């Protein structure tokens, strides 16, 4: 979940080590950050059920 | 289907769905907003066997 949006991964899964969630393919363990590059959008954070909060990185807005 | 292909690797069954459907070319938001209608309509075709 992020800003009321519902973020899906383009491929993989999304895991936790504990403190941060990373995404990953789901044949090998190899874990990055999640980001708008690797994730789409579809529906809010209210139709979801399991959803859970965090930050998606966007990497266009450090240049600006 | 992992198990048949080496260790049994635990999943959410949500999210076993989730694989299954984008394997038929249907994106996976579609179960997760929908997923109270496909278990109904699952469980009354199960029942109706
Ligand atoms: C999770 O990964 C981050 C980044 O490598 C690390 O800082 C954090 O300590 C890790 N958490 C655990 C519980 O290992
Ligand atoms: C997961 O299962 C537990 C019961 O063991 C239940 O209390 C919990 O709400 C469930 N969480 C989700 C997201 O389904
Ligand atoms: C996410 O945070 C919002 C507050 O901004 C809260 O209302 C919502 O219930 C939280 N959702 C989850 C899954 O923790």
């Amino acid at each position: 979940c992020h800003d009321g949006k519902a973020h899906f991964p383009r491929e993989g899964v999304f895991v936790s080590n504990g403190t941060h969630w990373f995404v990953t393919q789901r044949n090998f363990y190899e874990p990055q950050i999640i980001t708008t590059d690797n994730t789409f959008v579809s529906g809010n954070c209210d139709v979801v059920i399991g959803i859970v909060n965090n930050t998606v990185y966007d990497p266009l807005q450090p240049e600006l | 289907w992992t198990f048949g292909a080496g260790p049994a690797l635990q999943i959410p069954f949500p999210m076993q769905m989730a694989y299954r459907f984008n394997g038929i070319g249907v994106t996976q938001n579609v179960l997760y907003e929908n997923q109270k209608l496909i278990a109904n309509q699952f469980n009354s075709a199960i029942g109706k066997i």
